[PDB]
């Protein structure tokens, strides 16, 4: 059916995984596919459980790819990364930005 | 020879009618000839009948006098009328049965006397009326049952007492009326009877009691063998006592309802072959599904609101003929068998503490057309459980602890329902679930499996 | 509004009675109407409450005219009335039926 | 000089790139470009890193070795690695976090262990690691919180023990590590945990403890003041007690459905200003309203299926900007204002034991769209009770025992129902009624008066 796919729908592409990895949700014009990954691509982070691992879009303000929700492992340029959040400033118990982005 | 200002017509053969209905007269016609068959005066403000009354139009069938306002008819006033078939003394503002105008008029059989001010019924007063088959004496200031001018009343079939001030209901109250069929009492502030009210009609087979006073059930009913419907609902009955309507086979329907009930009986509800339907809301003290033995042709039970422990195994065999069955918000664990009982159309069970759904527990339902499980406890189902129910179009497990889904039979349907379930997260096709139009999902990412992103709510 | 009437819409006619008489409904192509009346018509049967008197239609097998429901105060010819209710035979309880059809 | 098969392409300034996955490898290539700057294989059948390996390429930000059929990592395996910030060794066959083998990759940030059979971390295996802020520990085969290799992670941030086997959470189980923002232990069994378990991580903001078997409730909670949301949803506990989240204000979600709560705690739920949403249904020993002082910004109340006698009065007074509230299937019988509570959208007392409704009771409700009072008790409706609610446009009072009906203001809505009163039996006209689309009615004949839309007898 696929690479890693188990079961397989023509219309809605994969909707199982081999038993360790995750399925992949992409919206192609109002009609939903599946495809397996090893792990999920930036924009995305891995979500593991017993039923079902899924790749996840990082519902976030400015960054680009994370480890879960509200939590961002990378954000976009301009704006500095604290403690998994994004944000211009970045306070003021003791942070500071160096010659990179992370305070 | 009609009348000035009113409308005439041929009876049958050159009997005539005359018409005086709303013409606002001040007293009834003068003239008037014999060859009458039957007369309105309705809504035509007459005072005292009369200076001159008109008997000696010996085929009168039917005087209308609804409507006229007057106090209190004297006695010679309906003497002549010999064939005197349906009188109407409806809406005029009488204080009391005419003591003395409505007797000896041998051939009447309805006689309405409602919407008047009576009060007190003298005794006698029907004295003579052997042809009496119908009787209104409602929205009036009664104040008990008039039970001397009753008796001679033994023609009587049909009667109503409703809308009054009755209280109370004496022991013999209808003793000789057995031919009654239809009683009424509806409205009233009936709040306590006899033991012994009811004994008098054997030919009894409709009774009214809603909207009343009482306390208690009405245990008098059990000596109305040929009792076919009851009504005692808006009331202020605690419970149904064991064996209430022992004394009542061949009941058909009963009217209860929006009554403080709290406990039914067990056996409350044993042999009533023909009872067709049930409702029982909110009776917290019932702690027990109730016998059914003798009455098997109900088609629509439901128990609601009460702490019921479980079903017993077999019982459904109590219970065939039946479509629609509610047995929600209850505390219902295990579950029984449910196939014998066949010919099941709708369930619902929601709001229980079922945690379990067995293979069997739904096995050969080829009419079951909508099941709800939704609120329960259930975190397993036996894959095969639903492979078995064709008919089934609707289907709900919200709230509901289930992790996976089976897939057997079921193929078809219109409804299905799953929120609460959290731990269910796996995908599910458009294909293997056709003809879903009204959907819901946990998670909005399941839902554009079925193209939306019909109907379906994440 | 109408004599006897106290609430009249223009597509409804009347809405309710004064105090004490009863209104009559009907249905014309999917459109219902009402009037007023100290009693009402043949066919039906005279019902009253505190909240509203209505004239209603006897739903009864082959009966002209009602007391209550599930009892027929003239039953239609060809047809018997026992006790309310009308049929062809009549038992044998022992009731027979004189020159008219009223069977005691 | 990209490997053979697979595809090659430069990063950033002159960097390469060899992505070598789906390709089901025997061994990985042997001679590779350096200028490598990340390096994926992933699925193919990797069973030893080696007879020969390739450090010494000093710039790969990320490794991944995926999906792979490694059994255990030797030590030097990742020396040359001088510049490795991401690797990944999920999918694996492993029984054990390498011994010796992740240690001092210093720009090491993130490292994913999931996917493996691992049970055993050895003590300062993760010694050197000052950059790690990401970790995976999930859908192994773990027993215990193992507290010491866990220390010398004091820069780490993002945490996942979600589903292995522990039990239980050992006191100081997470000592230093006060870095951490993020911790996972959802899908697992943990029984037990400590008093003072949680109290090492100072910066803590999420905890997931969901899907577990706790008969208790976590009162470890009480030290983690920067948490903001919490989710201990279905495990096995029965009550929440009293100031329970006294300890961690600014909390804004909190998730524990599918709990077989009975009781919880009158001042429970005080103090935490941001909390926007709850439900709690089915916790029949509750027997009062809880309190709600100092936590006003409720968007979401919803409360059901308990034993409550009556609200208190000044009830709203803590509860403005709220839109939905349900107090649905309980013993509700006396009403109180509402009227201070506006921005109320959303209204569900049905099944309550209410017999009436005061005039007040519901004055001043604009935001009001959908209100129901359906199988209550309600004998009689004062008239002027809804003269003041434009939005108004749904409505039920079913099985309720009226028998008159009031007109007054109103007019001009969209649903509905009022079937079960039977006292009700005058009729209701189509003017004073537009916008009127479904209907339900006690009989048929006030059904007619609406043109049969849709109407139910
Ligand atoms: C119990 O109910 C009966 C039934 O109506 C009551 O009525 C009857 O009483 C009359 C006397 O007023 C008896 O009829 C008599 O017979 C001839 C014709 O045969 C008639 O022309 C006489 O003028 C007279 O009316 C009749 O036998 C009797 N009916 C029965 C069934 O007994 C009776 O008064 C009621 N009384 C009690 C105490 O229950
Ligand atoms: C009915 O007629 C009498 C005349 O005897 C008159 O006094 C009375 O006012 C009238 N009643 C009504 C309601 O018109
Ligand atoms: C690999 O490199 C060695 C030199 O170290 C060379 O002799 C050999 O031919 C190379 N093989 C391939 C396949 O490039
Ligand atoms: C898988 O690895 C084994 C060695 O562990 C090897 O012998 C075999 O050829 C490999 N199979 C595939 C399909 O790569
Ligand atoms: C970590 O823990 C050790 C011993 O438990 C302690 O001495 C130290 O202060 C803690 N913090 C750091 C940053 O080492």
């Amino acid at each position: 059916c696929a690479k890693g796919c188990e079961l397989c729908s023509e219309v809605n592409g994969c909707l199982k995984c081999s038993p360790k990895l995750f399925i992949l949700l992409e919206r192609n014009d109002i009609r939903q596919v599946g495809v397996c990954l090893p792990s999920c691509p930036p924009g995305y982070f891995d979500a593991r459980n017993p039923d079902m691992n899924k790749c996840i879009k990082c519902k976030i303000e400015h960054c680009e790819a994370c480890f879960s929700h509200n939590f961002c492992t990378k954000c976009k340029e301009g704006l500095y990364l604290h403690k998994g959040r994004c944000y211009p400033a970045c306070p003021e118990g003791s942070s500071a930005a160096n010659g990179t982005m992370e305070c | 020879g009609c009348p000035t200002h009113c409308h005439c017509e041929p009876d049958g053969r050159m009997l005539l009618r005359v018409d005086c209905s709303d013409l606002g007269l001040s007293e009834l016609p003068s003239n008037l000839s014999v060859f009458t068959s039957y007369l309105d005066l309705s809504m035509n403000n007459i005072s005292q009948l009369l200076p001159n009354p008109l008997p000696s139009l010996r085929f009168l069938e039917e005087l209308r006098l609804a409507g006229n306002a007057l106090t209190y008819i004297p006695k010679g006033a309906f003497t002549g009328l010999y064939s005197l078939k349906v009188l109407m003394l409806q809406n005029n503002q009488l204080r009391h049965v005419p003591t003395e105008a409505l007797q000896n008029l041998r051939s009447l059989q309805s006689l309405r006397l409602d919407a008047n001010h009576i009060s007190y019924v003298p005794p006698s007063c029907f004295s003579g009326l052997h042809s009496l088959r119908h009787l209104w004496l409602d929205d009036n200031a009664l104040t008990e049952i008039p039970v001397q001018a009753f008796r001679s009343l033994s023609a009587l079939q049909a009667m109503t007492l409703a809308l009054n001030k009755i209280h109370h209901i004496p022991d013999y109250a209808f003793g000789n009326l057995s031919s009654l069929v239809v009683l009424h009492l509806h409205n009233n502030r009936i709040h306590s009877l006899g033991k012994k009210c009811f004994d008098g009609l054997h030919s009894l087979e409709t009774l009214d009691l809603n909207y009343n006073n009482l306390d208690e059930f009405p245990t008098a009913i059990r000596t109305l063998s040929n009792l076919k419907e009851l009504g005692f609902h808006s009331n202020n009955i605690r419970s149904i006592p064991e064996k209430a309507f022992v004394g009542n086979p061949s009941l058909i329907t009963i009217h209860f309802y929006d009554n403080p009930i709290q406990f039914v009986g067990r056996s409350a509800f044993q042999h009533l072959p023909e009872l067709r339907t049930l409702t029982l809301n909110g009776a917290s003290q019932i702690t027990e599904f109730p016998d059914l033995t003798g009455t098997a042709n109900l088609e629509s039970l439901t128990l609601t609101g009460a702490q019921i422990s479980s079903l017993p195994q077999t019982v459904c065999n109590q219970l065939p003929n039946l479509q629609v069955l509610d047995l929600s918000y209850n505390l219902l664990e295990d579950l029984p068998s449910f196939s014998v009982c066949q010919k099941l159309q709708k369930i619902d069970l929601r709001h229980n503490e079922i945690y379990e759904i067995k293979v069997d527990t739904f096995q050969q339902l080829l009419s079951l057309r909508s099941l709800n499980l939704a609120w329960n406890k259930i975190a397993i189902i036996h894959p095969n459980a639903f492979s078995t129910l064709p008919s089934l179009i609707k289907l709900d497990l919200s709230s509901n602890l289930l992790s996976s889904f089976p897939i057997t039979g079921l193929h078809g349907l219109t409804h299905l329902k799953l929120t609460g379930n959290h731990a269910l997260q796996s995908l599910i096709s458009s294909e293997n679930f056709p003809e879903l139009k009204v959907i819901e999902m946990p998670y909005a990412y399941q839902c554009c499996a079925f193209g939306v992103c019909v109907q379906c709510s994440p």
